């Protein structure tokens, strides 16, 4: 299993920004759009639930770089605590892991398409 | 490519074998691409583009 | 928290998407008209 | 861009809020009039065949008129389950659950206030309203005197704002009575509604065993003393035999003459197989064709035909026996007894009265009016009635009505509201004031001052006192225990929980997708 | 039935209530094919009563010799044959899904008879 | 059906009058209901049959049909019909 | 009686019953039964 | 124009020989194999001519899978009874089924009782008329007070076939066209 | 049409004698029981004094519609004739009332105008009825 809710997303970014870096040319700059992309699902999270996404992002891309505990995300309830281990919340591995893998694999084709007829009903 | 013929049916290809099946063409000369394509198809399946 | 506020509008954020999309649109009409390379545009 | 199509109808976070709630208002503003003893019944006139139907329960107004709404709808369904579930107090849930909606249309206006943190204040209010609804019920039943007078008064509660008001002092007796004749079996298809024209409201009255609207043969008598009745699924009719795929050859037709004796024959012996038991009727499902019919003639056997499947039913439990088919061993199904088959006339139309039974499982409640719009009214009324009064033979914990239910829940609710720190707090108190304005209604259409009663009734209430409640004859205040006002503790909770979970639904809602109608 | 019990507990051994399921309801046998009984003369007449008559006799003698209390079918029970189930205390719903009926033998942990010759009681419910 | 639209003309003037509808209704049930007792001390009872009270009361009964002056004869045809069927309990005689 | 479902009458049983100088009719209601059993005293009879 | 026509068309395979002397054989012989081959074809599709008492395991299976037929869309009308004894129409339409099956022998005439067709169905309801075809439902008819109630006769219900598809409005077989004999013979004297 | 209008006369000739036989009151008529409810109530409203009895005031005045009726049909004066129906009534406690054939007022027990009390009563009881339940009626809303 794993620990979502942003905790996931945000992990998942700090690595990509950090892989980021150690990528140069086009490339780079794609890691980064990857990186950026799995950043607005926390700050949907952080937007329904009316914290600030500016402290709310910072806050874990500060802390998730400086500690190596990967279960902090967006407290949505407005509890005081945002470590998941006492909020009682767990998602499975491959229900996490197809968000990523049907939208990267469905995008190719969307990216593909330059000819685009519409028949008429 | 992206085609969507009359009845409002997605089909989404790269290769010109299916892209011409669902252009119904009336020209007869352009028929002669779609004929050689599915010909392609059928006899070995690779270059229908090109 | 519960205690935010939700501001009850989501109609001038939408309106300004509108404005965006509308005002990039007409902008990117003329960007190859840009430096020697552009090209004219006749009305 | 243009993502859905064309003839349809999108909204978003303006237009889709403030559509449901102005269509809670739409509703609720219709169902006003009708809630309390005083209220007016509404008429409602059909699009095709000139069909009109009066009616005050707030459900069948629901069921008939069309909304293409899709908040009302959620009114419309509600209203319905609560009919099918309880019966009574549908108009509650869809006033109590529109003003609900109009209080958090200011909270989210004027407090701006999350819509998700008014229902964590509604979850905590609305276990507040249910514990001290618990608390404040009573236990019954442990004395079978003080159980039937609580059913007269939870009739009379019932009954003060159908078309029975005025006669509720006798129509109690005929509800009562006849629940108390179930012997716990709760099931309303054993009770019948003749409907007859003539005489007025007032002259419904209790019948001894069971009346039905049937007739006796053609040859048949007029009165037998000590009659035995039998009830028969049977077919008595052209029998066939049911291998179907018989057929007749025939070489020649005087075999065919004798093969047409042997099927007289064979209904002779299944007739005469009826004779063995010795009854002095006999009841069939269905149509009796004329050679059984003279059969029954020389052996001094009555007749009726065509019973509904009800009927079967109704018929039985008052006769006490069971429904008997095969006629083959006569000592077990052992039937039952009835003194007076004699039948009597109520208008233009003869009905077979039974009276001397065994048991009373079964009744009929014989209804006389003017206008069959006034008996359909009658129908709905001691339906909701019969309905209420059922269900409290199950469920034994009542409540006291007249207001005092609405604004005792509200006191703990009240209570609990100072210690909930947050902005959830004033959803806390908009959930009170939301059972304040019902017994508010109850005024405004008794058409006395209602800030007045409701400010002495709320006063009197924290004053430590919890017996008090409105009087609308008088108009003040009164004691609910003299006045005999009580009603039962399952439907005040089915009403504050459906209500709870209506203003749920429609407000977390913040966009409408109406897609192109067929 | 509605003048059946509504509430149905086990007597003093084999609190399994011995739930019989079956596919073909309670009706005359007959074949699928198209077919005509020839009927002959009043003695065949006759004859063919006694026939379904102890049909229904051997019908209900199968049942309590294998001890079923409840029979459900996926098919309506003849008239008759509601009441002579009602006779002898053995309740019966009727019309049962098809699709509803294989789930009911899985949790009784049972199996579906195809015939009422091969009913037995290692089968029941 | 006269009479009612007449009470709804009396119901007319008092609904302006700042009268409720349900005292208005209630009125009328206990005015209505004392009609019934007033009657009851003015009506005369009769004999089983009384062909002088009968005849004279089927005749001037009709009044308004085309058979009104043909009432000379079909007036006893009504009495005969009925009288041929009689019982002391004052039952509900049918007219099948 | 009326009978629609089996005739009720055919040019030879009326010719046997034309013999003996009986009268017939058909186009019975099955409601008037009552009528003409309990009016003439004629109990029905539906077998022979 | 029509004259021309009606020498061929208003003439079965029995009345074309009436035109062997006067008309031109080839003219003739030619229309007569092409009507005695439509002869052969409905001798082909005469599966049915009795009413099949079914039950319900097998309607799943007569009633749809026939109406599929060699599924050449060779469709199959299949006319479903639910049948009430105790209602005096029930038994008109029954005897109605058996007098057409013995007629249509390529229709098929479907009966079963209303109480094992459909689950506490109101009994008031049926006699019901179903017409399946292809698998789907022509025609969902309620009880015969459209085709007269009580007073309900064969050429009623003959004229019923023709506007569902199932009889041709020219076919020999119908009432409507078949005169009598004694008809035509008086015809062809005052002709 | 008058066969059918001879039908349903006979029948009312049938039901006015069911009236009689199940009940054996017997009242006047010629719009005797009318006038008579009418002043028999006006005494028992003005000692009653209340907005219950200002309602009976109208009750005994709206149901002297019948002798009003009865006088434009027969073309006599309605005020002239209800006049007379005043003048004898104090005196004549029952069977005072209209004549048609006469056109006046007279002694209708002498001239044979009889009608049965089962007749009045439900005229009475049915049509207080229906004006309870019309004045309930609040709103018309159209339906299915
Ligand atoms: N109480 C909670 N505390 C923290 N995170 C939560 C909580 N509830 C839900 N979430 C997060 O919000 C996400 C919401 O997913 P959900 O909306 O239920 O699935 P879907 O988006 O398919 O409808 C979850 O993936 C979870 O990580
Ligand atoms: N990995 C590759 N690197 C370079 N050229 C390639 C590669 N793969 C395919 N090609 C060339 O590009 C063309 C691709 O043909 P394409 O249109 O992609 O497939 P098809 O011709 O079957 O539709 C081929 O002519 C091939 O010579
Ligand atoms: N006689 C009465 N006196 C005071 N209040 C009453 C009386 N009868 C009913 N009520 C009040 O009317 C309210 C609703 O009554 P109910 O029977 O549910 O009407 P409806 O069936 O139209 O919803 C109840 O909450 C009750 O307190
Ligand atoms: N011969 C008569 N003379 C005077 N008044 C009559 C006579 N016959 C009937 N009436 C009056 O006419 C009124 C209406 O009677 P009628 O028209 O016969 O009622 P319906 O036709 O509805 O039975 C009665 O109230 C009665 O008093
Ligand atoms: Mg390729
Ligand atoms: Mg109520
Ligand atoms: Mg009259």
């Amino acid at each position: 299993v794993v620990y979502g809710g942003g905790a996931a997303e945000v992990t998942m970014s700090l690595a990509v920004s950090e892989e980021a870096d150690k990528q140069r040319g086009i490339d780079q700059y794609a890691f980064r759009g990857f990186a950026q992309a799995l950043d607005t699902i926390p700050m949907t999270l952080a937007e329904n639930s009316g914290l600030d996404p500016i402290g709310t992002l910072s806050t874990l891309k500060s802390k998730q770089l400086k500690e190596k505990i990967s279960n902090i995300g967006v407290d949505c309830l407005g509890y005081g605590s945002n470590d998941m281990k006492e909020l009682f919340v767990v998602d499975p591995f491959i229900g996490k892991k197809q968000q990523i893998l049907l939208a990267t694999q469905l995008c190719r084709m969307i990216l593909k398409i330059d000819n685009v007829i519409i028949s008429g009903k | 490519i992206l085609i969507v013929t009359s009845n409002q049916k997605t089909t989404i290809s790269n290769d010109g074998a299916t892209i011409l099946k669902l252009l119904d063409v009336v020209h007869p000369a352009a028929k002669t691409l779609v004929d050689i394509s599915r010909a392609q198809d059928a006899e070995v399946g690779d270059g229908t583009t090109s | 928290p519960s205690n935010a506020t939700f501001k009850n509008k989501e109609k001038p954020q939408e309106v300004r998407k509108a404005n965006i999309i509308a005002a990039r649109s007409v902008a990117d009409a003329i960007r190859t008209s840009l430096g020697p390379k552009g090209m004219d545009k006749m009305i | 861009v243009q993502i859905f199509g064309d003839q349809v109808t999108e909204e978003r976070a303006e237009n889709a809020r403030l559509s449901a709630f102005v269509g809670a208002i739409a509703v609720g503003d219709l169902v006003k009039s009708t809630l309390g003893p005083k209220g007016m019944d509404k008429l409602l006139q059909s699009a095709s065949s000139n069909t009109c139907m009066v009616t005050n329960d707030g459900a069948t107004i629901l069921k008939s008129i069309p909304l293409d709404n899709p908040a009302a709808k959620v009114l419309v369904n509600i209203s319905k389950v609560q009919d099918d579930e309880v019966g009574d107090g549908t108009t509650s849930v869809t006033v109590l659950s529109a003003e609900l909606l109009r209080e958090a249309e200011k909270l989210i206006d004027q407090s701006k206030i999350h819509p998700q943190t008014i229902i964590e204040g509604y979850r905590l209010a609305s276990a507040a309203a249910l514990d001290a609804l618990t608390k404040a019920a009573v236990d019954n039943s442990h004395d079978k005197t003080m159980f039937r007078e609580d059913l007269i008064h939870i009739a009379k509660t019932t009954l003060s704002s159908k078309i029975l008001s005025q006669d509720k002092d006798h129509f109690a007796e005929l509800a009562t009575n006849a629940i108390l004749r179930l012997k716990g079996s709760t099931n309303l298809e054993h009770i019948q509604i003749i409907k007859i024209l003539g005489g007025k409201l007032s002259d419904s009255f209790l019948d001894e065993g069971f009346i039905l609207a049937k007739k006796f043969g053609n040859n048949q008598p007029k009165r037998i003393e000590n009659a035995k009745i039998l009830i028969a699924n049977t077919t008595l009719d052209t029998d066939k035999v049911k291998i179907f795929g018989t057929k007749f050859k025939v070489d020649s037709t005087a075999k065919l003459a004798q093969l047409e004796k042997a099927e007289r024959e064979k209904m002779k012996n299944k007739i005469a197989k009826i004779s063995k038991f010795g009854i002095n009727t006999f009841i069939n499902r269905q149509l009796i064709y004329d050679y059984p019919e003279q059969l029954f003639t020389d052996l001094g056997i009555n007749s009726i035909e065509h019973a509904d499947f009800e009927g079967v039913e109704r018929l039985a439990l008052v006769t006490g026996g069971e429904v008997v088919s095969t006629f083959d061993e006569p000592s077990k199904c052992k039937l039952g007894e009835c003194d007076v088959i004699e039948e009597i006339m109520l208008g233009e139309q003869p009905f077979l009265k039974f009276s001397g039974c065994k048991a009373g499982e079964a009744c009929t409640i014989v209804l006389r009016g003017a206008t069959d719009q006034t008996l359909d009214e009658a129908e709905r009324s001691l339906h909701d009635a019969l309905s209420v009064l059922s269900q409290t033979t199950k469920e034994t914990r009542t409540v006291l009505g007249g207001g005092c239910a609405e604004m005792v829940m509200s006191k703990a609710v009240d209570t609990e509201a100072q210690n909930i720190d947050g902005k959830k707090s004033l959803a806390v108190e908009a959930f009170a004031r939301a059972l304040r304005q019902l017994p508010t209604i109850l005024a405004d259409n008794a058409g006395f001052d209602s800030s007045e009663l409701v400010s002495k009734l709320r006063s009197s209430i924290y004053n430590g006192i919890s017996t008090s409640g409105l009087d609308l004859n008088n108009g003040t205040i009164a004691d609910m225990r003299q006045l005999g006002i009580v009603e039962s503790y399952k439907l005040k909770r089915a009403v504050v929980s459906s209500a709870s979970e209506a203003a749920e639904v429609l407000l977390r809602v913040d966009n409408i997708i109406r897609a192109r109608p067929r | 039935h509605p003048q059946m019990p509504k509430c149905v507990l086990p007597k003093e051994g084999s609190d399994g209530v011995k739930l019989a399921i079956l596919t073909c309801p309670f009706e005359p046998p007959k074949p699928k094919t198209k077919h005509k009984l020839d009927i002959s003369s009043v003695e065949e007449y006759q004859k063919l009563q006694t026939y379904e008559q102890d049909k229904f006799k051997e019908m209900i003698d199968d049942v309590k010799k294998a001890g079923a209390d409840v029979v459900i079918c996926q098919w309506g029970f003849d008239d008759e044959a509601n009441h002579l189930l009602l006779q002898n205390d053995l309740p019966a719903v009727r019309w049962v899904g098809g699709q509803e009926l294989e789930h009911i033998a899985i949790s009784t942990n049972g199996r579906i008879v195809p015939r009422f010759q091969d009913l037995s009681k290692d089968k029941l419910g | 059906v006269i009479l009612t639209g007449a009470l709804l003309g009396a119901a007319e003037r008092l609904l302006n009058k700042g009268i409720h509808p349900t005292i208005i209704a209630d009125s009328f049930q206990s005015a209505a209901k004392r009609s019934v007792d007033i009657l009851l001390e003015m009506c005369h009872k009769v004999s089983l049959s009384d062909r002088e009270q009968l005849v004279r009361a089927a005749s001037t009964s009709l009044s308004s049909k085309i058979v009104s002056q043909y009432s000379s004869f079909l007036a006893p045809l009504a009495v005969d019909s009925v009288l041929k069927i009689s019982d002391e309990n004052s039952k509900n005689v049918d007219l099948n | 009686q009326k009978s629609i479902l089996r005739d009720a009458v055919n040019d030879l049983a009326l010719h046997f019953l034309s013999k003996l100088n009986i009268m017939v009719v058909k186009d019975i209601e099955r409601e008037e039964i009552e009528f003409l059993s309990k009016g003439l005293g004629c109990k029905p009879i539906a077998d022979i | 124009a029509k004259q021309h026509e009606n020498r061929l068309e208003d003439k079965d395979l029995s009345d074309l020989e009436e035109l062997e002397d006067d008309e031109d054989e080839d003219f003739l012989e030619a229309y007569k194999i092409k009507r005695l081959n439509e002869i052969r074809k409905l001798q082909e599709r005469s599966k049915f001519g009795e009413v099949f008492h079914i039950n319900k395991p097998e309607y799943n299976k007569e009633v749809t899978l026939a109406s599929q037929g060699k599924k050449d869309d060779g469709g199959v009308y299949v006319f479903v009874h639910l049948s009430l004894q105790s209602k005096l129409q029930s038994r008109i339409l029954s005897h109605l089924f058996q007098s057409a099956a013995c007629k249509f022998r390529e229709i098929k005439f479907v009966e079963i009782p209303a109480n094992r067709a459909i689950e506490n169905y109101p009994e008031s309801n049926c006699p019901t008329l179903i017409v399946y075809y292809r698998g789907e439902v022509i025609k969902n008819m309620i009880t015969l007070l459209e085709l007269g109630g009580n007073n309900s006769k064969m050429e009623d219900f003959e004229d019923f076939m023709v506007k569902v598809g199932a009889v041709a409005e020219g076919d020999n077989r119908l009432i409507m066209n078949r005169d009598d004999e004694e008809s035509r013979e008086e015809r062809k004297l005052h002709y | 049409m008058i066969i059918d209008e001879t039908e349903r006369s006979l029948h009312d000739a049938l039901c006015v004698i069911r009236c009689l036989v199940k009940e054996r009151g017997l009242i006047a008529g010629g719009g005797a029981p009318e006038i008579e409810i009418s002043r028999r109530l006006s005494k028992e409203a003005r000692s009653m004094e209340g907005v219950q009895a200002f309602i009976w005031q109208e009750f005994a005045s709206a149901l002297e519609v019948i002798p009003t009726t009865l006088a434009e049909n027969a073309g006599l004066n309605s005020i002239k004739v209800v006049t007379e129906l005043r003048s004898k009534h104090e005196n004549g406690e029952l069977n005072d009332g209209i004549s048609v054939r006469r056109s006046g007022t007279t002694n209708t027990y002498e001239e044979h105008i009889l009608q049965p009390v089962l007749v009045s009563t439900s005229a009475i009881t049915l049509a207080s009825e229906c004006v309870k339940s019309i004045l309930r009626i609040d709103d018309i809303a159209f339906s299915r």
